[PDB]
């Protein structure tokens, strides 16, 4: 498991990936990990954005189906040729498979600059592979063809302040353990809430406090239409009740100071002198989630270190600069990584829970402490979850 | 950002 520490690499700003080799002989290449989407895919064509592509030509074993797909996703999206070939990855398992892979022609708006990632993982569940869920989503194809377990684990570490795409390069930001836990990763006890629908990491929140505070909102409200766990997504995202309700509670916690209105959607970056941020003003915001017992639940704090996201010099001078990393939804709530970045994520796919510890890399201000504790009274905890 |  040592062998897979360190393996990520990345920021919630471009994401955060891993090392994958197709074909054979193999092409290393640097993958998207993400728990938004079930589709393995990667760029088989140049692209001003690629530093590398997947080169069929050359792989000896790469399959083709004659077939095509496209993908959506929130932000980008793709259309490619399937194919399968053999995959592995060198700082993960000892093992090689043979999986789907989607070899992109067409983007819009997928890749990034800089991103030093030219490819994209998705951890999902079939039923939101495309075209259908036919198609057998990478991880499956690793553990129907091999010994490893059906689970992995996720730690995301966070940059203080903004990191160049070369400094990326040396740094180093998130730990992917597969089919595994490494305890050295977490401090604690993981809890664990169950995957309500085996597609998106689909889960129900039961109940909201900032600052101690119980937004006392309907708890369907907050899983409207659904809450799931995505490291594809950089920013934390509440439906449109859910998330007017934070922000008037946040800018009351942080009235003192004034921020353009246009921060709050988070369009425009803040600036404070090197060192002199004000955090004490932001509040920390607790999410329960379903316990995996009888009228129980546990909750996830966050400090604002988790959502206010470091961004870099709009001037040559040095001041701290930040962006409000909560965005509205109309498709639910989407814990994205500023979120899982505190916190040791344990994607039990076998026993279909997924656990929470805090992680090893916290960020830290002296007089707070994410945590993640246990265990807590809800009542008609299913109520929370949502049906149309 | 990024959306996935």
């Amino acid at each position: 498991f040592v062998e897979m520490v360190d393996n990520l690499r990345g920021k919630s700003g471009q994401g955060y990936y891993v090392e994958m080799t197709v074909g054979s002989p193999p092409q290393t290449l640097n993958i998207l990990v993400d728990t938004g989407s079930s589709n393995f895919a990667v760029g088989a064509a140049p692209h001003p954005f690629l530093h590398r592509y997947y080169q069929r030509q050359l792989s000896s074993t790469y399959r083709d189906l004659r077939k095509g797909v496209y993908v959506p996703y929130t932000q980008g999206k793709w259309e490619g040729e399937l194919g399968t070939d053999l995959v592995s990855i060198p700082h993960g398992p000892n093992v090689t498979v043979r999986a789907n892979i989607a070899a992109i022609t067409e983007s819009d708006k997928f890749f990034i600059n800089g991103s030093n990632w030219e490819g994209i993982l998705g951890l999902a569940y079939a039923e939101i592979a495309r075209p259908d869920d036919s198609l057998e989503p990478f991880f499956d194809s690793l553990v129907k063809q091999t010994h490893v377990p059906n689970l992995f684990s996720l730690q995301l570490c966070g940059a203080g302040f903004p990191l160049n795409q070369s400094e990326v390069l040396a740094s180093v930001g998130g730990s992917m353990i597969i089919g595994g836990i490494d305890h050295s990763l977490y401090t604690g006890s993981l809890w664990y809430t169950p995957i309500r629908r085996e597609w998106y990491y689909e889960v129900i929140i039961v109940r909201v406090e900032i600052n101690g505070q119980d937004l006392k909102m309907d708890c369907k409200e907050y899983n409207y239409d659904k809450s799931i766990v995505d490291s594809g997504t950089t920013n934390l995202r509440l439906p449109k009740k859910v998330f007017e309700a934070a922000v008037k509670s946040i800018k009351a916690a942080s009235s003192t100071e004034k921020f353009p209105d246009g921060f709050w959607l988070g369009e425009q970056l803040v600036c404070w002198q090197a060192g002199t941020t004000p955090w004490n003003i932001f509040p920390v915001i607790s999410l329960y989630l379903m316990g995996e017992v009888t009228n129980q639940s546990f909750r996830i704090t966050i400090l604002p270190q988790q959502y206010l996201r470091p961004v870099e010099d709009v001037a040559t001078s040095q001041d701290d600069c930040y962006k409000f990393a909560i965005s509205q939804s109309s498709t639910g709530t989407v814990m994205g990584a500023v979120i899982m970045e505190g916190f040791y994520v344990v994607f039990d796919r076998a026993r279909k829970r997924i656990g929470f510890a805090v992680s090893a890399c916290h960020v830290h201000d002296e007089f707070r402490t994410a945590a993640v504790e246990g265990p807590f009274v809800t009542l008609d905890m299913e109520d929370c979850g949502y049906n149309i | 950002e990024i959306a996935x």
